[PDB]
């Protein structure tokens, strides 16, 4: 069964089973168009079907762009085939994901980089529309062929920079599994040493960095005892900005900067979707 | 809004809501 997908230009091994059809999944390789996500059984079918194919682009309205690097925001309602072809590619990179086929509830924010042929797909988080428990991320993934690049903590950054838009504090659902806890924590890491190295008052509470940042308190106490930054000391909780965790993310942020791998708050042309 | 963790093998509860005291290296 599906052992690897033609996407694009790339050949790309798959980690887990994903629930598509028997017909298809019975085939050691599929063949997606990289554009509407529509899965084939063979390079002349896909050859056949890049001709007809109009999208260039995800569906749905680009609510960033700086250059090549955009995202498109995806209702699972109005784009429902898109989205769960979506979430069935996804599957095989993620162990367990919680839904497939009901994405009527959630928004999809799709991130491409564009070249001469069209906008390619990085990856992409899932969101619920509403969510009861506050989560502003449901499901996140960088396609392998962009992995380990700086991508994902720009989605992460991007789920965030929604939710400050939204005057919302988030976290991403549980559970995490491990390279997005690895990546959460590099996130909250950078985040949190930004606020304290920019900070000069005295004192701060917790809930102060969560509304600058849209980082849930739990993740910010999570953080900081992370870095071994609470202490005790005279019976009363302290901060400890430590010296070598603020020299190290300078010399972190320069190659940042060095690099373009950053989400400019500038480029988003953002209002929260439908009134809602 | 509390946050129970163990500090240096002693058990804490922080307060969210409180100013927390910021330090540089200080003795202590
Ligand atoms: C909300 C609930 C969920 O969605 S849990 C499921 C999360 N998604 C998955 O597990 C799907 C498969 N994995 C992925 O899609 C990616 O690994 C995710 C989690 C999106 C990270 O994307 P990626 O573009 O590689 O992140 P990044 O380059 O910005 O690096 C972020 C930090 O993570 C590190 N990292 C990444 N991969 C690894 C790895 N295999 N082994 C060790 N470390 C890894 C990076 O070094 C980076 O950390 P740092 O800044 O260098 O300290
Ligand atoms: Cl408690
Ligand atoms: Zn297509």
């Amino acid at each position: 069964m599906i052992k690897t997908i033609a996407f694009g230009r790339y050949e790309l091994d798959t980690w887990y089973h994903s629930p598509y059809p028997e017909e298809y999944a019975r085939l050691g390789r599929l063949y997606m168009c990289e554009f509407c996500l529509k899965y084939m059984k063979s390079q002349t079918i896909l050859r056949r079907h890049m001709a007809k194919c109009v999208w260039k682009h995800p569906p749905g309205d680009e609510i960033y762009r700086k250059g090549s690097i955009s995202v498109f925001e995806v209702d699972g309602k109005k784009n429902k085939i898109y989205c769960q072809n979506l979430c069935l590619l996804a599957k095989l990179f993620l162990d367990h994901k919680t839904l497939y086929y009901d994405v009527e509830p959630f928004l999809f924010y799709v991130m491409t980089e564009a070249d001469n042929t069209g906008c390619h797909l990085i990856g992409y988080f899932s969101k619920e529309k509403n969510s009861f428990l506050n989560y502003n991320v449901s499901c996140i993934l960088t396609m392998p062929q962009y992995m380990r690049q700086g991508y994902g903590k720009m989605l992460i950054d991007f789920s965030y920079l929604l939710s400050k838009v939204e005057e919302k504090v988030g976290s991403p659902e549980r559970p995490l599994s491990d390279l997005g806890l690895i990546s959460y924590r590099s996130y909250w890491k950078e985040v949190l040493l930004r606020y304290l190295h920019n900070f000069q008052g005295k004192e701060i509470s917790i809930k102060e960095i969560s509304q600058e940042t849209a980082v849930n308190p739990v993740d910010i106490v999570s953080t900081l005892q992370a870095l071994q930054m609470l202490k005790y000391w005279k019976g009363k909780h302290l901060v400890l900005k430590r010296q070598d965790l603020i020299d190290e993310w300078i010399a972190k942020e320069a190659k940042r900067s060095n690099s373009n791998k950053t989400m400019d708050p500038s480029c988003l042309k953002w209002t929260p979707p439908k009134g809602t | 809004g509390m946050v129970e963790i163990e500090i240096e093998g002693r058990l804490h509860r922080i307060s969210i809501f409180d100013p927390l005291e910021i330090i540089l290296e200080d003795d202590l």
